[PDB]
């Protein structure tokens, strides 16, 4: 991996202090290197690894995550997705993040249209 | 009888492959055959030995790390959890992180062992089905 | 229909803790003696969850409780059907019996050997 | 064309409200176990939403009633509802909120029915929705 960037085995991880929206966060990483996308965590051994990177790079914890929560619906039980609705509305569609909780690292829900730090990740 | 290439022991057919694929694609591969079934399954300590031969002897006895018919998880309606009252699972709150294990058959000598591995890994596998 | 003395009530079920340390196996059958369909606590949703916590703090206090719930693990049913009658994993699989402890504010469920003796919770319908 | 006996329609989609209120799973897995192969009622058009409200009322006496619109969405399992920026299938996540599994519904208070979410293990009648190949 390049300078300032970390390394696991086949992917590189890094942390950015400059707070930006979730959108430009995905478009930013997309530039760095090839296949470069938002940091992903699909394994404990992979999570505990990042729990140390965002601990030495920053003092606190406030950054985006490649996870795409939000309500919506990939597709109704039938086939067609959720185009039109009529619910009572009560906060649902949000984008996950990550903040300390007197332990490792837990992901919370936050507005996708907000401005917070993030991460980048690309394969070797 | 078992198709061309597929072996047998009494009423079951076995036949591995070389095309390395993930767990999902593997379990989604065998099912797409003339006889809808699943991956390899070792129910007794007698079969685990048979599946070992038709696995090595056909794979140049090379140290393989084939997949298996195991997929444990503590999430969704497929979570390996149940309640005493008999009520279904509609809510949880476990400290441990939501995992997704996909064991395998790491062979070293004689009989292959079973060890957990990232479901998103590329290794070999083997199908299996029961004759009508 | 109302719940008996010293027994909480929501609208359809009753709740009540027990300090007397007892294994999950025996604690799971004790409730059955309390009343019909007497099975250990079983959180349904978020509403029913926050409700139980309101009693686990009043009957224990000090903030350091550790009771058991009616939540265990299956026998790992294979894709074909037959369960895991043959186990040769690098590490023997043991059906762990979850519990419950305080974790700042709300609560969390941990894993423990189905042989340890601790507190437990009961529950049963009113009708 | 021509739906089954006792199945109202509009153009190609057939509908029918039963009189037996089951849970959620039973409701959905019920329609599929019929003649045509379809699932619960789906509202993907304004000119079809209330269309069911009237159909139901015309049979359920028109009072108040909750119907399962076949909308199951939680926060776990490979049931989608959440994906990564790299198409990485969900195999490991650590949420903070409760591991609930909300099941939407359809309550008809006064006029256009609402989409209130209640317990899944609830018991309320429903209505299916099928179609024909062209």
């Amino acid at each position: 991996c390049p300078l300032h960037w970390s390394s696991y085995n086949g992917y590189c991880y890094r942390v950015f202090s400059e707070l930006k929206t979730w959108e430009d966060a995905e478009s930013f990483c997309y530039a760095q290197h090839k296949g470069s996308r938002l940091a992903s965590i699909h394994s404990r051994e992979e999570e505990a690894f990042v729990g140390k990177l965002a601990s030495q790079t920053l003092k606190y914890t406030s950054m985006w995550l490649g996870l795409n929560n939000a309500w919506a619906a990939c597709k109704w039980e039938w086939s067609d997705d959720a185009k039109l609705d009529y619910k009572v509305w009560l906060r649902r569609a949000y984008c996950a993040v990550m903040v300390v909780k007197t332990d490792r690292i837990f992901w919370y829900n936050r507005g996708c249209e907000k401005t917070v730090s993030f991460l980048c990740k690309f394969y070797s | 009888d078992c198709p061309d290439g597929w072996s047998s022991t009494k009423s079951y057919c076995y036949r591995p492959f070389k095309e390395k694929k993930t767990w999902e694609e593997a379990e989604r591969f065998c099912t797409e055959q003339e006889k809808e079934a699943h991956l390899v399954s070792m129910e007794n300590r007698l079969e685990a030995v048979f599946v070992d031969m038709v696995m090595e002897n056909n794979f140049e006895n090379k140290i393989y790390r084939s997949w298996i018919g195991l997929k444990i998880e503590n999430k969704g309606q497929r979570s390996n959890l149940e309640w005493s009252d008999g009520s279904s699972i509609s809510y949880e709150n476990l400290y441990e992180p939501y995992m997704e294990k996909c064991f395998l058959m790491d062979h070293q000598s004689g009989l292959p062992k079973w060890h957990t591995a990232d479901c998103e890994e590329k290794n070999v596998f083997m199908c299996k089905f029961q004759l009508p | 229909f109302r719940c008996p003395t010293t027994w909480s009530a929501s609208k359809l079920y009753c709740y009540k803790p027990f300090k007397e340390k007892k294994t999950w196996i025996e604690a799971e059958r004790f409730c059955a003696k309390q009343a019909e369909n007497g099975h250990l606590v079983s959180i349904g949703s978020a509403a029913e969850a926050d409700f139980l916590d309101l009693v686990i703090v009043v009957n224990f206090d000090k903030q350091r409780y550790r009771a058991w719930t009616g939540l265990t693990e299956r026998n790992l049913k294979w894709t074909n059907g037959a369960s895991v009658s043959y186990e040769n994993l690098y590490e023997p699989y043991i059906r762990k019996c979850f519990v419950v402890q305080p974790w700042e504010g709300k609560s969390k469920w941990y894993k423990a050997d189905c042989e340890e003796k601790n507190a437990f919770l009961c529950k049963f319908p009113k009708p | 064309f021509n739906c089954l006996p006792g199945w109202s329609a509009y153009d190609q989609h057939c509908y029918q409200a039963f009189n037996e209120p089951k849970t959620w799973d039973e409701a959905e897995r019920f329609c599929t176990e019929q003649a045509k192969r379809g699932h619960l009622v789906s509202i993907g058009s304004d000119g079809e939403a209330d269309f069911v409200a009237q159909l139901v009322t015309n049979n359920i006496k028109r009072p108040e009633l909750y119907v399962w619109i076949g909308l199951r969405d939680r926060r776990k399992e490979q049931q989608c509802s959440s994906e990564w920026s790299m198409s990485a299938s969900i195999i490991y996540v650590n949420w903070n909120t409760g591991e609930s599994q909300m099941c939407q519904g359809l309550a008809r208070w006064t006029g256009f029915r609402k989409w209130d979410y209640s317990d899944c293990q609830a018991k309320n009648p429903f209505v299916c929705k099928f179609s024909s190949e062209c």
